[PDB]
């Protein structure tokens, strides 16, 4: 067995593999989630296509149970282990208490996962952040993240990944209540958050609704090929 | 006690691993060892020249049998190769007791050079610093495979370990063909092994170890000093 | 073969009263049909407000005893005061379930002082369940001792008498007098009655001689 | 230095610097002082705190009914010493139905805190353990120190600024054999007016007493009970 | 170069225990008062985002129904230590039928706060307050991360700790009530944090001797800052 | 005490605890207290030297490190 | 450098100073004599007072391992009283095992095998004590063993560990031990260490001394103090 | 004979620096240096005129000449916490 402190403090009071962790997010592909009051919408871009792979294999849109979807960024291989330890917690939640998964219940055993595995013996710091997105029961659609510290943490409108401070920045002068008067018009602050971000012109962007009684929904390239049309047709006029 | 429980070989920033190239240094400045199988047998065939006159020579042996029918050769260095033939002496038995039958050499090849690769990897270790030449007839046709400190291995019919290595195999690639019987193929192991000897090959200068399909055996210095008489 | 139990015998009474609590037993320890030794009192003083009385298979009673004394230390030197007497019984209870498959050969009965000043009784099985109540008899001779405290304590089967409660001194004569009667009828019932008196001023003792067949 | 790492590496002079800084964390507290009659076992602490507005930090503790200790240094291995003192006392009384001896007692600690100071990857107890209590011969005072090494003594005084506490207990230790518990007190009493600064002294929320004695359970004095104790002190000279 | 995490100083106190001393310093400023009428204790959020839910983040939190907390520094291991600290409620309960008095609470977490080490990895880099009322009254603690643990009156802490704590010495006296220590925390947070006070960015919560740990809300809350 | 001669002494000094504080030092160590001590004195303006002035300036050779450090006993 | 700071690295000459460096630490340590008479072991012990507020009878650096076998020890402390204490329990398993009373070349054999298994392993330091071994027994005699921090043991007719070892151990071959009774030897043994340690260096000092044979009828004990108070009455006539 | 150390300063040092690195700049008269000085915790004397410097440049980046106080705080994220990859410091706390 290897018994070795790897995070440990600074002489001013820092944890450095937690915050080395945190660069490895700052240049993986950008996730961006806003909500609706009644369908939620997060889609990643930067697909970075090279048409010769199978395009379902590259998926980093998941889903934990029928009513929790979740995208991340950072590194993949450390991803794919944390989603496969919450898909056995939220279903050993079914086996106790009946109902299913609130959403703000796997988000606490994700980020006290991240915690704990930031304090024991020879183990370095997942390198990844979350955008955990469900409509819980009663209906009220929200979604969360979390830091690779893990610090869990609630939002309206969210972005993570290479670029995610000017999407952000993007966002409070644009987030407005009517923004999310039509489910259509919510996507529409999408394509128009990440087509001001790495370039993506509908050939690298995927995004996913859920509509809060349907399981993920994923639109192919022809409903975004319509809407970055219009999207990019009101921007023709006004301008 | 306790271990390390750290690999101490790492990947170097262009991409070797270190220790392992290290090791096959040691192997090169070992005694050198010729291996030839020619459609009967295998001839296995090195190098043993005691410091002094005061040593024993018949107390140790390099050519060491592992079944009935494998025998075994180094060139490396001395204590490493005691470990891992005790080892293999014991994963031929434990084949034996599952299936009631000798072990294809082969077989055996797959899983002593899996202990080698698994003792490189493992925390606190140094790698080992012998290369080997194992022989055997199993199912009539003979084997020759050749491991190495890394841990993989490859299926010879000549080949040669040690020091001046890459004069032997210039010299057996100028000699070796399909078909020699047994007693030529000894006849030109020891022909290799005058290319970096002393000058005096004696009878027990050498170890000369055959397979037949009567199985592995071992040469006395008796038949031994009539194969080094006319010789070259 | 071996067998891993033995009954040694013992009767305690636990009345609860009004500013005061009276535990009494006899000192008889006996196992077959001889006798080991006349005084051996089963009254033990935890606190100056709480006395149990432990009746049953004698080696158990002595382990039992030494378990606890060291648990009133630990809590003292954790919390910064000494336990009560509710806080004694629920902690005992987990001791007794503690080995629940193989049971101590032990009935339990705390007599003492609550935080009011008020009498308290609280009686167990050899597992580990428990209840307050005012007065108990546990042991050999308990199924002589609960029916004729039943009709002067619990005034229990009477028509047209008064319901006065009982007094510390009328309390004493009816603990000596029940326990003449089970000296006659019980083997096992001892010879010296120890009894010890838990008031607001500490714990009163005395000892009444019996019969000695 | 690179001789200055770990507990396991000697030194090339042949001393181990991880042992020596850990007496300079039992010089960091705050002083104290223990002494001893033919019949009684007294020892005096000194508080400290952080604001006006915090209490005072406690040093003396009840490990048993006729054994007190008194800390210094770090307060969490203090506990951890502690809740070791404690089950070594109950365990003999369950076992042998007796108290404890003070002197087979500290060999049981010795023997404790010199474990970690042989591994590897392993700190010393930083801790200051002044020990009052009673054999079958009478009153005992034994100091520790982080180096597992225990001292038999009469009257010993250690922490911030203890030397001079020393010399008042060298030129009064030939009255100490013969006095009560009255003045046997305020002459430790006047040793930690001593160690301080010459404008504050005593003022009955910052100081300690406990006492073992021969009929006398050990009793921990608090900041109103003092005062009794506190009052017949004469003046500072100046 | 790199010693271990287990070593003492020249100067004798160790490295990373005073290392996260110096952690504490980052959080978020936090005020706890005690007052015979009963222990009030505040915080602020620190919101960095307008997109940012607000009440997703706590700082105060309950341990049992009579003892509330409010955490510093870090946060995520703070949640270690909160929930330790419920079991060992719940635990005293289970087996003594009683409620845990609020300075044998501290204790028990105190004893888990300098445990890492090599074998069985860091100490914990939080501050916490503790307040509540048992029966010798309203109590008032503050541990460290080295572990030390000690009953204050008036503890102010965060990045704007000792800033804090000498605005508050002039303020407090042993009879205040409790309906003018909450004013006169609210005073302090006022100076103290960088965005403008409101119903949002701070919360209370008040345990009294008579009804159990309530935390106040965005509606009983506001009174309070218009009548600053 | 050789050090000491040139300056104005109080009879209030133990230099066998004045060598009993001082543990570890050499001669140019047990030279620089004297020194340092004989100017403390200056900066309070006394004439004769106490006992606290060496202690004072021990504290000053060994060259320690303040930090806040009061949280221990 | 870097080849001398774990006990698993050898030098590049061959040798290793984690042993050498624990050796010198000895040397601090004050001084421990033990010389064996015709009929049995004399220690002795020259104890520095330190301070006048330790208690006489404080901190004693000559130990009881068995009922028979001595210990006096010379190093540090903490280290010393750790060795007393696995070969107070080494003894108890031969008795338990065996039936009888262990002997000395067992014992100091099975010692200083447990001290030599601290000078192989980078995770344990080696120990900082040297120690005698003494003991009398009526099938074999008396016996004198001393084992360093290394592991190396040897029989000794008389021995000295301490600060001055050469100048205690050139007066011990001045006496006849293989004649002399364990009697006229308590005299002996305490002239030779008052003529040593200068009263420059230490201001008073504490004499100890222990005391086996069969005169003791083979248990170990310290001497009477009326025997130690005839060497003290034989300690200044050293001055002529 | 003296060996001065020179370390970080505690709060009061920090909130003289910057009175000392501003006080000769065209400020807004609103604005509080104490607030500042709780941002920069273990932070060093030439950070701070760094800091100093750099705010009064992004108001010649729009137009304007007096900073304000949201001018120190771009600052302070750029240069405490954006260059904080670098930092200089705290390998050199322990000297090494």
């Amino acid at each position: 067995s290897y018994d070795r402190a790897i995070t440990v403090f600074s002489p001013d009071g820092h944890l450095f593999q937690v915050e080395y962790a945190q660069e490895a997010v700052k240049k993986g592909s950008t996730a961006v989630g806003v909500r609706g009051r009644d369908i939620v919408v997060l889609g990643v871009e930067k697909k970075s296509v090279a048409k010769l792979q199978d395009e379902r294999t590259v998926r980093k849109i998941c889903a934990l149970d029928d009513n929790v979807c979740m995208a991340f960024a950072g590194l993949t291989a450390d991803a794919r282990i944390v989603i496969n330890r919450a898909r056995v917690e939220c279903q050993s939640h079914r086996l106790t208490v009946e109902d299913p998964v609130t959403v703000e219940y796997i988000t606490r055993y994700i980020a006290s996962l991240k915690q704990r595995y930031t304090q024991s013996n020879g183990r370095r710091p997942f390198g990844i952040s979350a955008l955990i997105v469900g409509f819980d029961f009663d209906g009220t659609p929200r979604l969360y993240q979390t830091d690779p510290s893990g610090t869990y943490h609630a939002w309206k409108a969210n972005a993570i990944g290479r670029g995610a401070k000017s999407v952000r920045e993007f966002l409070e002068k644009n987030y407005t209540d009517e923004a999310i008067e039509t489910d259509d018009l919510t996507i529409k602050l999408v394509i128009k958050a990440l087509l001001e971000v790495v370039q993506s012109g509908g050939k690298n962007i995927e995004l996913a609704v859920m509509r809060r009684d349907q399981s993920l929904k994923i639109l192919n390239p022809e409903e975004i090929e319509k809407y970055v049309a219009e999207i990019e047709k009101e921007k023709e006029e006004n301008e | 006690e306790r271990g390390y429980s750290f690999s101490l070989t790492t990947f170097s920033p262009s991409g070797k691993l270190v220790q392992i190239e290290y090791a096959l240094a040691a192997v090169a400045g070992g005694a050198p060892s010729v291996g030839i199988k020619a459609a009967n047998g295998v001839v296995l065939a090195t190098e043993k020249k005691q410091k002094s006159i005061l040593y024993d020579e018949r107390s140790v042996h390099k050519v060491e049998p592992i079944t009935k029918h494998i025998g075994l050769v180094y060139s490396g260095m001395g204590p490493d190769y005691r470990v891992l033939v005790h080892r293999a002496r014991k994963l031929a038995q434990q084949y034996y007791l599952v299936y009631q039958e000798p072990i294809p050499t082969a077989q055996l090849v797959q899983r002593v050079a899996s202990v080698m690769q698994e003792y490189t990897q493992s925390g606190g270790v140094r790698p080992f610093g012998v290369s080997l030449l194992i022989c055997g007839w199993n199912e009539g046709r003979p084997y020759l495979f050749q491991s190495d400190p890394s841990g993989a291995y490859f299926a010879w019919k000549a080949t040669a370990m040690g020091k001046n290595y890459v004069n032997g195999k210039t010299f057996l690639e100028k000699r070796y063909n399909e078909d020699l019987e047994l007693e030529d193929a000894i006849h030109t192991a020891i022909l290799t092994l005058k290319e970096s000897f002393e000058g005096q090959m004696t009878e027990d200068n050498i170890e000369v170890g055959i397979c037949n399909e009567a199985g592995f055996r071992r040469l006395t210095p008796t038949e031994v000093k009539d194969y080094l008489a006319a010789i070259a | 073969r071996f067998s891993p139990y033995v009954f040694n015998g013992g009767t305690i009474l636990a009345i609860a009263g009004e500013d005061f609590a009276i535990v009494a037993s006899d000192t008889r320890l006996s196992e077959g049909f001889s006798i080991h030794t006349r005084d051996s009192p089963k009254c033990y003083k935890l606190t100056d407000k709480t006395v149990i009385g432990c009746s049953g298979f004698h080696g158990d009673c002595l382990t039992l005893t030494k378990i606890i004394e060291a648990r009133l230390k630990m809590y003292k030197h954790s919390n910064n005061k000494a336990m009560t007497t509710g806080a004694i019984a629920a902690m005992l209870s987990t001791i007794l379930y503690s080995r629940r498959f193989f049971p101590y050969y032990v009935y339990n009965i705390i007599g003492g002082l609550d935080e009011e000043g008020k009498g308290a009784v609280y009686s167990f099985d050899p597992v580990g369940s428990y209840q307050r109540d005012s007065f108990k008899a546990g042991g050999s001779a308990s199924a002589m001792l609960q029916p004729l405290l039943d009709n002067q304590v619990g005034f229990k089967n009477m028509q047209n008498v008064e319901h006065v409660p009982l007094s510390l001194d009328r309390a004493m004569r009816l603990v000596k007098d029940v326990f003449i009667s089970a000296a006659e009828r019980d083997v096992y019932t001892g010879d010296a009655l120890r009894i010890c008196i838990v008031t607001k001023e500490g714990i009163r003792e005395e000892t009444v001689s019996l019969r000695k067949d | 230095n690179q001789y200055d790492n770990d507990v396991t590496v000697w030194s090339p002079q042949g001393r181990i610097h991880q042992i020596e800084y850990a007496m300079e964390a039992v010089k960091q507290g705050s002083a104290t002082v223990g002494l001893k009659s033919k019949t009684h076992a007294v020892l005096v602490a000194l508080k400290r705190a952080q604001s006006e507005l915090a209490a005072h930090q406690k040093k003396i503790l009840h490990v048993d009914n006729h054994i007190g200790i008194s800390i210094a240094g770090l307060t969490a291995d203090a506990r951890l010493l502690c809740n070791f003192m404690r089950q070594e006392c109950l365990d003999s009384r369950f076992v042998f139905d007796r108290p404890l001896p003070v002197s087979r007692l500290v060999s049981l600690i010795g023997s404790k805190t010199q474990i970690p100071t042989q591994r590897y990857g392993r700190r010393p107890y930083g801790v200051g353990l002044l020990i009052a209590g009673y054999d079958d011969m009478g009153p005992h005072i034994f100091q520790t120190c982080p180096s597992a090494n225990y001292f038999d003594c009469r009257a010993m005084s250690i922490g911030a600024r203890s030397q001079s506490a020393r010399t008042y207990l060298e030129r009064h230790m030939s009255e100490f054999m013969e006095c009560n518990l009255n003045e046997l007190v305020k002459h430790g009493l006047r040793a930690l007016r001593e160690t301080l600064p010459a404008e504050q002294d005593l003022t009955t929320k910052n100081v300690s007493i406990g006492i073992v004695g021969k009929d006398l359970e050990f009793t921990i004095y608090d900041d109103d009970d003092v005062s009794p104790f506190l009052e017949g002190l004469e003046e500072r000279p100046q | 170069y790199d010693r271990g995490v287990n070593t003492f100083s020249p100067e004798g106190r160790l490295f990373q225990v005073e290392y996260a001393i110096e952690a504490i310093k980052l959080g978020s400023t936090a005020i706890g008062i005690q007052t015979s009428e009963g222990v009030c204790l505040a915080v602020e959020k620190r919101i960095t985002s307008p997109l940012m839910e607000p009440s997703s983040i706590e700082k105060i939190v309950e341990i049992d129904a009579h003892i509330g907390c409010a955490m510093s520094g870090l946060i995520a291991d703070a949640k270690t230590l909160i929930d330790k600290a419920r079991v060992e409620t719940q635990n005293h309960w289970f087996t003594y039928n009683e409620t845990m008095t609020v300075e044998s609470v501290t204790q028990a977490v105190s004893n888990l706060a300098l445990q890492f080490g090599e074998e069985d990895s860091r100490p914990f880099g939080v501050a916490l307050l503790f307040g509540g009322v048992d029966e010798k009254g309203p109590q008032l603690f503050h541990m460290d991360p080295s572990g030390t643990f000690v009953q204050c009156d008036a503890r102010a802490i965060g990045s704007a700790s000792e800033g804090a704590q000498s605005s508050l010495q002039e303020v407090y006296h042993k009879s205040m009530t409790l309906k003018e220590a909450i004013k006169s925390s609210l005073i302090i947070l006022k100076q103290v944090m960088e965005e403008k006070l409101n119903a949002t960015n701070i919360e209370l919560a008040t345990v009294q001797p008579g009804q159990n740990f309530h935390m106040f809300t965005k509606e009983e809350l506001e009174e309070v800052i218009k009548d600053i | 005490q050789i050090h000491s001669r040139k300056m104005n002494v109080s009879p209030d000094v133990n230099y066998e605890e004045l060598a009993r504080c001082t543990d570890d030092f050499n001669g140019a160590q047990c030279k620089a207290v004297c020194v340092e001590a004989g100017m403390i004195a200056l900066r309070r303006g006394a004439t004769e030297l106490t006992h606290e002035d060496y202690m004072e300036g021990i504290l000053e050779v060994q060259a320690k490190k303040k930090a806040n450090l009061q949280y221990y006993a | 450098t870097g080849y001398d700071l774990s006990a698993s690295t050898f030098s590049p000459d061959g040798r290793v100073f984690q042993v050498e460096y624990a050796m010198k630490a000895v040397e601090n340590s004050s001084t421990a004599i033990g010389i064996r008479c015709k009929d049995g072991v004399v220690f002795g012990v020259e104890k520095l007072v330190l301070s006048k507020l330790y208690e006489e009878g404080s901190n004693k650096r000559l130990f009881n391992v068995d009922r028979h076998v001595g210990m006096a020890v010379a190093g540090l402390l903490a280290d010393a009283r750790s060795l007393a204490d696995i070969a107070r329990e080494e003894a108890s398993n031969f008795r338990s095992n065996f039936g009888y009373n262990i002997p000395l070349k067992h014992l100091a054999d099975r010692v200083a095998m447990y001290v030599h298994a601290y000078t192989l392993y980078s995770a344990v330091r080696p120990f900082g004590c040297s120690f005698m071994l003494g003991s009398y027994s009526v099938n074999d005699g008396a016996q004198l063993y001393m084992i360093d921090p290394s592991g190396v043991s040897y029989g000794y007719w008389g021995c000295a560990i301490g600060k001055a070892r050469q100048a205690a151990k050139t007066e011990i071959e001045k006496l006849q031990m293989k004649e002399m009774t364990c009697r006229d030897i308590v005299k002996e043994v305490a002239k030779i260490i008052y003529i040593v340690h200068d009263e420059v260096k230490d201001k008073a000092f504490e004499l100890e001394l222990s005391w086996v044979g069969e005169l003791t009828n083979g248990r170990h004990e310290i001497v009477p103090k009326d025997i130690r108070e005839e060497a003290e009455k034989y300690a200044k006539e050293s001055l002529k | 004979d003296r060996k001065i150390e020179f370390s970080l300063p505690d709060l009061e040092g920090r909130t003289h620096i910057f009175k000392i690195h501003a006080r000769s700049m065209s400020v807004e008269r609103d604005i509080r240096f104490e607030l500042l000085a709780r941002l920069c915790p273990n932070s060093t004397g030439a950070e701070i005129r760094s800091v100093c410097t750099e705010a009064g440049m992004f108001a010649i980046r729009a137009r304007r000449k007096i900073a304000t106080e949201k001018d120190f705080l771009e600052a302070v994220n750029k240069v405490i916490k954006s260059y904080a990859k670098f930092s200089a410091t705290p390998r050199y706390m322990t000297y090494n």
